[PDB]
């Protein structure tokens, strides 16, 4: 379990912050629904110790010496969105798209 | 098994194979045109029908025009 | 949990019933949302699709359907609460 | 697919590097086997377009401008290994850890 | 539903909760010595018989001393 | 694909066959190898656990299975190959 941030927090660490990614701002009117959603993304610093992800990130972190560099802070946990939208043979589609929202956020 | 141009795979000969498609696309920057080629994996055109990374997009001040087949050596680019 | 309408306009070839409900199975922190999509030309109601909607912010605390887009081609309003989208409306904001 | 690298290698893009983990080097005696196994690393730059995790990936990154901070290069493909060690049971124990050896690396 | 001590959660009384278990460790370095404590999720446990992060480790220049453990704020440091 | 010999010792209280042969189940590019295990005191040799073993690169290319640690409590050695486990030795590196 992650830590969530806001504009309103002073947390130099890696924590999921809120993004809204706006398919109309592409140019994309073939997407009916929805024209923008919740994505959000992972920032923040990796010190030692702190939200490992895997048992291999833990191995390495404690035999790697500070040389040469730390875990990335990247997502930890994604969810699908639905998404009404015309396909290339202009169908209207009903689809379930994976990996399109960050949940949680870790140091790999 | 689909060969397509890869202008940054400078130690397979500028070529990769894949079970997707192949990419290519120019972005006209307000001073530079810049484009890249590669192939994508099948796993990755999402949604298949019509995936995100083969559609053109624009924003302020930056154009980028894609490009996605099914031929080999299909993702070219060209001129007037 | 959430129960919403089920409608498909193309049961047909995708070989599903054409109306009726739709259980929506749910994770444990993501809310659940109800969806309707229709056209509408010269004064013509042609439903396209209804059902169940995931976690989607633009229908949070909405117990009722409308549409918001000012005149668009499918047009699409989603909700939260069980069967919210029986009903819908088109009614966009003030700008 | 990613792209693997060695100390032969002038990659500077987000590659796959190995690594081995020695056990014995933490003073663990109580791992029978493996003492030491090959688990490999992440590490390279993650420029724009290239060998990007999800869908989410490319969107944030399209729509994100340059500010702040690119895509951190992560794995994209974990494989267990097996380990016959002591547990805190001085039991003998087979088991199947997942999450030990990287096999991919990509940006997210 | 089991607490312990978490030195780094200035946010929630240096407390949380987890299915797993309390973990605190003094890490000895040539010129420094420092504790950590925090809680650590069940799934994280690996191997659950015995693991990694709560075992005792050593390398050139540094000892790492760990303690584990289930009851509520058990992971207190302590000195001779 | 790979088979190996396989034995456990404590087969009663993991409600499992003691001996027999076990199809080792391996993904696209992942090799596989079998594995031996076993005490020795006092010249008497106390079988522990035989059977498949993951990818990994202490059992490349090794058609024989022979430990290599000096004096450890529980020997171990593994080999690739099918049913390459059945016999094992003890022959330590020179150093
Ligand atoms: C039709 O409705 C029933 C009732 O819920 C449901 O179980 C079934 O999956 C639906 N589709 C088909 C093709 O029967
Ligand atoms: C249908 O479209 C007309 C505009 O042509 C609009 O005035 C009316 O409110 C719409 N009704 C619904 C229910 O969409
Ligand atoms: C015993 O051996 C058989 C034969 O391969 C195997 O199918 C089975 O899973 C093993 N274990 C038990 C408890 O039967
Ligand atoms: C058994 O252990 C003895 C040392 O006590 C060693 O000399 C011998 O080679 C070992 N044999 C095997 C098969 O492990």
């Amino acid at each position: 379990l992650g830590l969530d941030c806001d504009e309103h927090s002073s947390e130099s660490r890696c924590c999921r912050y809120p993004l809204t990614v706006d398919f109309e701002a592409f140019g994309w009117d073939w997407i009916i629904a929805p024209k923008r959603y919740k994505a959000n993304y992972c920032s923040g610093q990796c010190e030692y110790m702190f939200m490992q992800k895997y048992p291999h990130t833990h191995l390495v972190q404690q035999a790697n010496p500070r040389g040469s560099a730390g875990p990335c802070c990247t997502p930890t946990k994604m969810s699908p969105i639905n998404m009404l939208y015309f396909n290339d043979k202009q169908q209207i589609i009903y689809g379930k798209i994976p990996g399109m929202v960050v949940d949680r956020c870790g140091c790999s | 098994a689909l060969q397509c141009f890869c202008h940054l795979c400078t130690k397979d000969n500028f070529t990769c194979v894949t079970d997707g498609l192949c990419f290519v696309s120019v972005t006209e920057t307000t001073d530079k045109v810049i484009h890249n080629s590669m192939c994508i994996a099948e796993i990755d055109l999402i949604p298949r029908d019509r995936p995100f990374v083969c559609a053109p997009s624009s924003k302020t001040g930056s154009v980028t025009t894609t490009y996605c087949c099914n031929q080999d050596h299909c993702n070219k680019i060209e001129l007037p | 949990t959430r129960e919403c309408i089920y409608y498909n306009a193309n049961w047909e070839l995708e070989r599903t019933n054409q109306s009726g409900l739709e259980r929506c199975e749910g994770e444990q922190d993501k809310r659940l949302h109800c969806y309707a999509s229709w056209r509408n030309s010269s004064g013509t109601i042609e439903l396209v699709k209804k059902g169940c909607w995931l976690d989607d912010f633009n229908c949070y605390d909405r117990q009722e359907c409308v549409a918001t887009e000012e005149n668009p081609q499918v047009y699409f309003c989603c909700c939260e609460g069980n069967f919210c989208n029986e009903r819908f409306t088109h009614l966009p904001e003030p700008g």
